[PDB]
């Protein structure tokens, strides 16, 4: 039991507004509420359209230099609010940061903002452009690195814009995200952009608790293009309206749809119906890469594009892959997509070559793709809506069980229907292949979005860096996490600081292994771990200090490191020569010892599970790639999707850069040059082709 | 509450601008090919 000495002192003030949005502000309880004042001076930015009420309200917060969370549907125009903050920051000769959860999205946002402000830069784990720009688009991992390293780039930052904060949990950046918010100085102000969430007030209260300033909440359910929701029961012939433009559930038509009950071919039928009724463009969401490719190939009978549209596709496609080497242009996936795209049929999932995924995004965004078969991730793409959204399945598998998709997932995906300007309505069609009650059907089609819940948890890199930095300690970040704040608010009156027991056990591990002293002073070994964030910092450092890397060549080390960034749980194990199986056995022995130390420190951990997380299914793929093979060659060595190979290679290159810094921290120029050589041996060709958005 | 940035910078390797690059001109090249697309006409 560790009770908090000082508790949050926050109150929330309601602010009346004209119809069409809600405005609240969390502020320190001891302070008086002061209404916002009219803009002094000219608008930082003007728009060629009439701003909506919620945009004007959010913009007034920025004009008054106060932080604001904007919670609205994707399509309502949240980016307008970010653009005003950027414009105001540049006018004032300040710097502003725009963070996205994903690298792919940062690339898209860099293009969008550069085309608007020019004075824009980009910083991801894969590229750096114009790093002295006034507006820096970056990933949340980069921002975390700059903060923990005290980069002077942050000294002139007046505004930080967090985009799509509701997606931070699913993006794997849940912890990194809260770390950046907690480490930013109190003089910085924020624009948080979120989908509609039921606990927006709670988040603003946390920001107020954190930085001792007001944080506003602008919330609206406004949808510029109303939606109509249909169910297409299996075997049926038509569509049944179950939610009309006004949001009223049609319990009669719903049961009539279930009546038809009381799926490759079904997908073709419904898609064809969509095209005959001029309901296209359509996005067909499937929760499986394979389903996307199968369904797409079933549309080969059809052709959606005009001759002039075919020419545009062909020209764009050739110009895009022209940067590739003649060897990579001939890859089977490259040759397989173009016939589809020419017919207005597209595919979008993580298994795709990034250069093709970006080509397909740009084509769909320009209307040259009328039927896009995509996985859920496509919903997070910017400015790519359709007239119709089709769900091929109402159930998914979250690694646990077949559950109906949540209302939040349905809202996120179904919200990509309705193109403002050229669509009077947005059409949503939910394919249903089994029985389902009106209750859960109303929850799914009419339930509210999911709350934004903290994904914060302790990491060794976090603990060590906070031990390292003077005038701060790991306990500070625990008490200030949103995870801890949600506990305070869910259980009023409780002062118990969660995660303390875990903090003590984790420090015991660090002491027993020489990362820090009994007095929690950081050892040089710990400072090496401070450099590693994208992988298991504890195990990799122990491996470095035990010498596992000293006898390995660059190719062996690179191949061995792939086990720390490869994340696919349904692959077949290849056969490894002793050059790879040897190092793999050494790493596993070391992992066992850490598991032992962890258990004795009283951390919950399973040895076999822990050892299994380091998946070597691409060790040979990576090794052969590093020895100069072609990409076509290494794809033949595995069932792993081409895009999944490239994703692992890109995270591997990112990890290698961190291992260089790790070796550099102790002047070990031997390993530094070795890890750097691995980078030189994998950073080439289509696997590292530049983003089409640059 | 949060120590100054200078205190975070001491005892750790600095943040490096890695993977430097410049505009390939690819996007604006693809954009020129798309003057009369279904979205540019509407
Ligand atoms: N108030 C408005 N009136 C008309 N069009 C708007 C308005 N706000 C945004 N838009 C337009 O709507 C499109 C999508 O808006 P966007 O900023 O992508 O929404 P969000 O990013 O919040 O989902 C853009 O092309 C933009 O120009
Ligand atoms: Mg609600
Ligand atoms: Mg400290």
């Amino acid at each position: 039991l560790s009770l908090a000495d000082l508790m949050p002192r926050v109150k929330v003030q309601s602010v009346e507004t004209v119809e069409g949005c809600t405005h609240e502000v969390a502020l320190p309880a001891e302070e008086d509420y002061l209404p916002l004042k009219p803009r002094v001076g000219k608008a930082a930015k003007e728009y060629p359209f009439i701003l909506d009420a919620f945009q004007r309200e959010a913009i007034q917060c920025v004009d008054n230099n106060q932080s604001v969370l904007v919670s609205a549907h994707t399509s309502a125009g949240k980016t307008v609010c970010a653009e005003y903050a950027i414009a105001l920051a540049l006018r004032e000769k300040q710097r502003v940061i725009f963070t996205s959860p994903i690298k792919a999205l940062s690339n898209q946002k860099y293009r969008e903002m550069y085309e608007e402000f020019q004075d824009v830069g980009l910083m991801t784990g894969d590229v750096t452009i114009n790093p002295t720009a006034s507006c820096l688009v970056m990933t949340t991992e980069i921002l975390r690195s700059m903060l923990y390293r005290g980069s002077e780039v942050m000294r002139e930052v007046a505004w930080v814009i967090f985009d799509e904060i509701h997606y931070m949990r699913d993006s794997e950046r849940g912890v990194v995200w809260e770390e950046t918010i907690i480490l930013l100085p109190d003089n910085v102000h924020y624009v948080f952009l979120s989908a509609t969430i039921p606990n927006a007030r709670q988040f603003a209260e946390w920001i107020c608790h954190l930085h001792k300033q007001p944080c506003h909440v602008i919330y609206t359910d406004y949808r510029p293009t109303p939606l109509q929701h249909y169910i297409f029961p299996a075997g049926g012939d038509g569509l049944h309206l179950v939610v009309d433009e006004n949001g009223d559930f049609r319990e009669d038509n719903f049961n009539t749809a279930m009546q038809v009950l009381r799926g490759p071919s079904n997908v073709f039928k419904i898609v064809k119906m969509i095209m005959e009724r001029n309901f296209q463009p359509v996005i067909i969401f499937s929760f499986s890469k394979k389903d996307c490719e199968a369904y797409a190939l079933q549309m080969t009978k059809l052709d959606f594009n005009t001759d002039e549209e075919k020419k545009m596709v062909e020209e764009v496609f050739s110009n895009a892959i022209d940067c590739l080497s003649d060897e990579d242009k001939k890859l089977p996936q490259v040759e397989h997509v173009l016939p589809l795209l020419k017919r207005g049929i597209g595919i979008h999932h993580g298994g795709l070559l990034p250069i093709l995924k970006e080509t397909i995004e740009i084509l769909f965004s320009e209307g040259l793709i009328k039927a896009l078969f995509a996985t859920e991730t496509f919903a997070m793409g910017i400015n790519m809506p359709a007239r119709t959204v089709l769900f091929t399945n109402a159930r998914k598998f979250d690694g646990k069980d077949f559950r109906w998709i949540s209302s939040g997932e349905y809202i996120q995906m179904s919200g990509r229907a309705g193109r403002r300007g050229m669509d009077d309505r947005g059409i949503v069609i939910l394919m249903v292949d089994e029985k389902m009650s009106p209750t859960i059907g109303k929850q799914l089609l009419k339930g509210s979005a999911d709350p934004l819940n903290s994904a914060f948890h302790l990491t060794y890199n976090m603990v060590l860096n906070l031990l390292r930095v003077e005038e701060i300690n790991p306990e500070y970040m625990l008490e200030k996490s949103f995870y801890q704040f949600q506990h305070y608010r869910a259980i009023p009156g409780s002062r118990t600081v969660l995660q303390m027991d875990e903090l003590k056990c984790r420090k015991r591990v660090l002491r027993r292994l020489g990362f820090a002293t009994s007095s929690d002073v950081i050892e040089m070994k710990g400072r090496v771990a401070c450099e590693i964030s994208s992988a298991d910092e504890l195990l990799l450092t122990e491996m470095m200090f035990n010498g596992l890397f000293n006898d390995l060549s660059a190719e062996q080390a690179t191949a061995l490191l792939s086990c720390f960034v490869f994340q696919e749980n349904s692959s077949e194990m290849p056969k490894l020569t002793e050059q790879l199986a040897g190092p793999l056995r050494q790493m596993q022995e070391c992992a066992k010892r850490i598991a032992k130390v962890s258990a004795e420190a009283k951390l919950e951990i399973d040895e076999e599970t822990y050892l299994s997380s380091f998946k070597p299914h691409l060790m040979d793929v990576v090794y052969t790639w590093a020895t100069g093979a072609t990409f076509a060659h290494i794809c033949k060595m595995t069932d792993v999707f081409e895009g999944s190979i490239i994703r692992c290679m890109r995270r591997l290159e990112e990890l290698l850069r961190q291992m260089c810094q790790a070796a550099k921290a102790i002047g070990n120029t031997e390993l530094e040059n070795k890890f750097a050589e691995g980078i030189t041996k994998i950073k080439r060709d289509i696997v590292f082709a530049a983003s089409l958005y640059l | 509450p949060i120590p100054d940035m200078s205190k975070f910078a001491t005892g750790i390797t600095p943040f490096e601008f890695e993977n430097m690059a410049e505009s390939t001109g690819m996007y604006l090249r693809i954009r020129s090919l798309l003057k009369n697309s279904p979205r540019n006409q509407q």
